[PDB]
C-alpha cells in the first residue's frame, strides 16, 4: 500500500519475456553451456511474479 | 530628562523587540495577547 | 524603508496606557498608524510571534523610554514606583506547545 | 579541467547599477575598517613604510580612476551570476530604497542573514567555479613558471573547509547581500516538458525493452 505500482505495460513485457525465454529453453539444453539450472531458476522468478 | 513626578504619577508601560539584522522582519510579530 | 536594513535591527517598541487601555506602537522612533483599544481589567501578555530565518531570532528589550515606565514597574507590585528597568527571576519566556 | 563560462558573450544590465551601488561601498566600508584594523592614516603622500593613507574620503569622493579595477572583480561576480542564466527579479520594496534615494562609516552586519537550502548549493556551485578560475590561473602561472607545484591543485571538493573559508564566505557575503537589497535569484529556465504520466520513462521500462531488443537478438543469434 505504501505504493510502488507495476504498469500494465510493464506486465506484459514481463509475460513476453518469460515467454520469448522459454522459446529459447526449448530443447537449446545442448546449446547453453550447462546454464539450464539458471534458465529454470530464473523460470521459477519470473513465474511467481 | 523624564520627568520624576509624571513617572510617579503615570500607569504607561514599555517593552521593546530588537528583531536581528538577518531575520525576515514580514515573519516576526509583535504585540500582546491574552 | 522595509526589505532588508543592516544599520541596526529593527526596534519595535510596544507602550500599553493601563488607565486608558491604549496601546500604541513605535518602530524605529516613530509612532505606527496601528492602536488597539482594550476593555477594562484586561490582563495583557507581551508576545512575539516569529519564524525562523536565522540562528538569531529576536530578543525581548526591557527598557525604557521618555516619560514611560519600565515593564517590571507594572508587572511586579513592590516596583510599582522603581523608574529603573528590572528582569526578575519569575519573568521568563514561554511557548505554545 | 576547470572550464568558466565565457564572460564576453553577455553585457551587463543598466538596472543592476544600483545594485552596484551600496555593494561597492560595502567593499569600500568594510575595507577601510580593515585599514583601520591595522593601522593606516591619513596623509597627502602615500608612504607604505610609514603606514600612511589617502583612499579613506567616501567612496563619493574617490576617484574614477579607483573606480576602475576595483569594482572588477564585483563584475565578474555579478557576470558569473547572469551568464547561467539565473532568474533575478527586484520587489517593488526593493525599489523603495531608490525612491527614498572625516566620516565614520557604519558597521554592516552579515551575522544573522542565512541563506535557504536551495541557495546554498546555488552558491556553493558559484563559489566552485569562483575556485575553479582561481585555480585555473594558477596552473597558467605555474606552467609559465615551468616548475613547482601548489596545495591546491586539488579541486574544491578535494579542498578542505578551511581552504574552502575564503570563497566560502564571500559567497555567503555576496548573496546575503543581493539578500539585504531584495533581489530574488532562482533557477535559470524551467523544463520544456514535464512527461510525468509517461510510464516509458520509468527504470524498469527502459531496463524491460533494454532486455526485449537483447534477448530478441540473443534469441535470433541462437537460431543462426
Amino acid at each position: 500500500c505504501s505504493g510502488g505500482h507495476a504498469s500494465n505495460k510493464e506486465k506484459e513485457m514481463v509475460t513476453s519475456l518469460f515467454c520469448k525465454l522459454g522459446v529459447l529453453v526449448r530443447h537449446r539444453i545442448s546449446l547453453f553451456g550447462n546454464d539450464a539450472t539458471s534458465i529454470v531458476n530464473c523460470l521459477h522468478i519470473l513465474g511467481q511474479t | 530628562r523624564d520627568d520624576y513626578d509624571f513617572l510617579m504619577q503615570t500607569s504607561t508601560y514599555y517593552y521593546s523587540v530588537r528583531i536581528f539584522p538577518g531575520q525576515e522582519p514580514a515573519n516576526v510579530w509583535v504585540g500582546w495577547i491574552t | 524603508p522595509g526589505q532588508g536594513r543592516n544599520n541596526n535591527g529593527l526596534e519595535i517598541g510596544c507602550v500599553v496606557d493601563a488607565a486608558s487601555g491604549l496601546l500604541t506602537f513605535i518602530a524605529n522612533g516613530k509612532e505606527l498608524s496601528t492602536y488597539y483599544q482594550v476593555e477594562p481589567s484586561t490582563k495583557l501578555f507581551p508576545a512575539v510571534f516569529a519564524q525562523a530565518t536565522s540562528p538569531n531570532v529576536f530578543q525581548f528589550e526591557l527598557g525604557r523610554i521618555k516619560n514611560v515606565m519600565p515593564l517590571s514597574a507594572g508587572l511586579f507590585k513592590s516596583e510599582h514606583k522603581n523608574p529603573v528597568p528590572q528582569c526578575p527571576p519569575r519573568l521568563h519566556v514561554q511557548f505554545l506547545s | 579541467n576547470p572550464q568558466p563560462v565565457d564572460t564576453s558573450n553577455i553585457t551587463i544590465p543598466e538596472k543592476l547599477e544600483y545594485f552596484i551601488n551600496k555593494y561597492a561601498e560595502h567593499s569600500h566600508d568594510k575595507w577601510s575598517m580593515d585599514k583601520l584594523a591595522n593601522g593606516w592614516i591619513y596623509g597627502e603622500i602615500y608612504s607604505d613604510s610609514s603606514k600612511v593613507q589617502p583612499l579613506m574620503k567616501p567612496y563619493k569622493l574617490l576617484s574614477e580612476k579607483e573606480k576602475e579595477i576595483y569594482r572588477w572583480p564585483i563584475k565578474e561576480s555579478l557576470k558569473t551570476m547572469l551568464a547561467w542564466g539565473w532568474r533575478i527579479e527586484r520587489t517593488r520594496e526593493g525599489d523603495s530604497m531608490a525612491l527614498y534615494n572625516g566620516y565614520s562609516p557604519r558597521a554592516i552586519d552579515m551575522s544573522n542573514v542565512t541563506l535557504s537550502r536551495d541557495l546554498h548549493a546555488m552558491a556553493e556551485m558559484m563559489a566552485e567555479n569562483y575556485h575553479n578560475i582561481w585555480a585555473k590561473k594558477k596552473k597558467m602561472e605555474l606552467e609559465s613558471k615551468g616548475g613547482g607545484n601548489h596545495p591546491l591543485l586539488v579541486p574544491y571538493d578535494t579542498l578542505t573547509a578551511k581552504e574552502k573559508a575564503k570563497d566560502r564566505e564571500k559567497a555567503q557575503d555576496i548573496l546575503k547581500f543581493l539578500q539585504i537589497n531584495g533581489y530574488a535569484v532562482s533557477r535559470g529556465f524551467k523544463d520544456l516538458e514535464l512527461d510525468t504520466p509517461s510510464i516509458e520513462k520509468r527504470f524498469a521500462y527502459s531496463f524491460l525493452q533494454q532486455l526485449i531488443r537483447y534477448v530478441d537478438e540473443a534469441h535470433q543469434y541462437i537460431l543462426e
